């Protein structure tokens, strides 16, 4: 094309950006991993939340039993109950960042392939001091801000779900959420005509006495 | 079974082997200062060969689909698995007396 | 179906994001040794895309109302990141090879 | 500038041309391939001599 690059630059410029990139990624990951919290609760938190996630539970799936019953835990639960570490994360970004700019900043890169305007100049030629040169062509630390931008899918794929990447209260007032969102619940039974739902059809005795009854283990 | 594994592999061998040839080939020619821009047909062939030879191999390793239905995998469960407690398991029985007493 | 279970249908989105995502950078690796440059590279990714859900089809094949409720995330579900990493290898590779 | 070197003008001629269908160029690049890897290999020879 219009430049004539020096084949060496390919071979000893190139893939070390791209293997420090991908191996500061993953020891960030594991590090995080490391050390990633130690938390502990008191007996009445974890009961208090059992509570509340019971009081959930209750308010959602009530409609699967009798209504009585319902009722009866609804006059509970009103009358007795309710009423009675990163510096590691950001920061090595940016100092591999300028040690990268330090150590390798001075010479072109690589080209994309598609053509871009004047826009995109500025900020992918942040080392070189040329005036006229067209903005395909990328300096070292654009390409190495790619590159870091370029593998949070890479990641999210050889590693096990998604990380190595940047982006109660009080009990008081829970009760008192929980007491007024119950309050406006009412029984709604889901067992009324299943009886006639049943009758509809016959039952699908098929694909149920297919192989043979096992004997032993294996 | 395990031959998707070696399918995949022997397909990025090819493209690798692929983009090598397109790279010998693009040097060769940059030598001889040639604008007619031939690129060889065979080496398309190739790789588009390879590709889709492993993107059909890799579509077969991602997994397997499961229903979506809760009621699914409780067809065949029974209650005598059901009534067995870990954690309030009790060793007092016959059991003890028929094997070495 | 009256009642559903999370961890069938998070199983399938990260199957269809593990074959997204891999496609994607297999198709910028292919665009980029093809030496295709501009909009018209831009197309064969589009007719990768295409390719990729064709086999879906045959993965689910027929009863897929078990696996899922519509085919629609099973064609325009992930067109995002999956570019990203299409034009990062496609650069990655054109570099490696054209140039120089 | 200098001519263009005799290893190379000439194998212009012998490289990259055209012989036959599309079961020879093939042949001819892996054979060119495997001659450029007995090259290679010579070339690490010497090191110790």
């Amino acid at each position: 094309p219009e430049l004539l690059l020096d084949s060496n630059i390919r071979l000893w410029v190139v893939l070390p950006i791209v293997i420090i990139t991908f191996f500061v990624g993953m020891i960030r990951h594991y590090v995080s991993i490391l050390l990633q919290s130690d938390k502990k609760l008191t007996q009445e938190q974890v009961s208090d939340s059992q509570v509340l996630i019971r009081s959930r539970v209750l308010r959602e799936n009530g409609k699967y039993i009798p209504k009585q019953s319902f009722l009866t835990r609804k006059y509970y639960f009103n009358n007795p109950e309710d009423g009675f570490g990163n510096v590691t994360n950001v920061l090595p970004m940016i100092l591999i960042g300028g040690w990268i700019n330090m150590t390798f900043s001075g010479f072109v890169t690589t080209k994309v392939p598609f053509p871009l305007t004047l826009r995109f100049k500025p900020m992918l030629q942040q080392g070189i001091e040329l005036l006229t040169l067209d903005a395909s062509w990328v300096s070292s630390a654009s390409w190495y801000f790619l590159n870091v931008f370029g593998l949070r899918s890479i990641y999210s794929l050889i590693l096990g779900q998604d990380n190595a990447a940047d982006q109660p209260a009080d009990t008081n007032k829970a009760f008192k959420t929980e007491w007024e969102a119950l309050e406006l619940t009412d029984h709604q039974w889901a067992l009324d005509d299943v009886e006639e739902e049943l009758m509809a059809k016959d039952l699908h005795f098929e694909g149920m006495f297919k192989k043979e009854l096992q004997t032993s283990i294996f | 079974p395990s031959l998707w594994k070696g399918l995949v592999g022997i397909g990025l061998f090819a493209l690798a082997h692929a983009a090598f040839s397109a790279a010998q080939h693009r040097s060769y020619m940059r030598l001889t200062e040639k604008e007619d821009e031939s690129l060889p047909i065979d080496i398309v062939l190739q790789t588009l060969l390879a590709f889709a030879v492993t993107c059909y191999g890799i579509v077969h390793i991602a997994g397997e689909f499961k229903d979506m239905d809760a009621t699914s995998e409780l067809k065949n469960k029974t209650f005598d698995t059901l009534r067995n407690h870990p954690s309030f398991y009790v060793f007092n029985h016959r059991g003890r007396v028929l094997f070495r007493p | 179906p009256p009642f559903i279970s999370e961890a069938a249908v998070r199983g399938n989105a990260a199957v269809l994001d593990y074959c997204r995502t891999s496609v994607s950078a297999l198709s910028g690796a292919t665009a980029g040794i093809l030496g295709l440059t501009g909009l018209y590279g831009f197309i064969f990714y589009l007719l990768a895309s295409v390719l990729l859900s064709l086999l879906l089809i045959l993965k689910a094949g027929r009863r897929w109302n078990k696996y899922f409720k519509s085919r629609r995330p099973l064609f325009t579900g992930g067109l995002i990141g999956g570019l990203f990493t299409y034009v990062l290898f496609w650069t990655f590779l054109y570099g490696m090879v054209h140039v120089y | 500038d200098l001519p263009l070197t005799g290893a190379q003008a000439e194998l212009e001629g012998e490289f990259g041309k055209k012989a036959d269908g599309l079961l020879g160029m093939f042949l001819k690049r892996l054979s060119s391939q495997l001659i450029l890897l007995q090259a290679w290999t010579s070339h690490l020879w010497k090191m110790f001599y």
